[PDB]
């Protein structure tokens, strides 16, 4: 029981954190994810 | 004579029996209190993981 307490709280710090950086990658994917640089990593995700 | 000595011999095994029994009861309680002694002391090392889960 202890544990389930402990656990299940450690779960919402991790929701929370992941879900602030979620925002604020989409804040940044705005600016980010223009034409031309959509473009760019089009070209380059097959150089490999 | 060695018939004779059978008949005796019967008299000592009915002594040695009440004697192994009397050891076999020490044995017996002995090892129930060494029992109760690991019960006890699991029960203060539960509570000891307790706290430890607690912390």
């Amino acid at each position: 029981e202890i544990e389930d307490a402990a656990f299940l709280a450690r779960e919402k710090a991790k929701a929370d954190a992941e879900c602030y950086t979620a925002m604020k990658i989409a804040e940044a994917n705005k600016l980010k994810l223009t034409p031309e640089y959509l473009q760019l990593m089009k070209y380059k995700a097959i150089a490999s | 004579e060695l018939m004779e000595a059978e008949k005796t011999k019967l008299l000592i095994a009915a002594q040695k029996q009440k004697v192994v029994e009397k050891e076999a009861e020490t044995e017996r309680k002995k090892a129930v209190i060494e029992a109760e002694k690991i019960a006890q002391v699991a029960k203060i090392r539960f509570q000891q993981k307790v706290m430890e889960k607690e912390t």
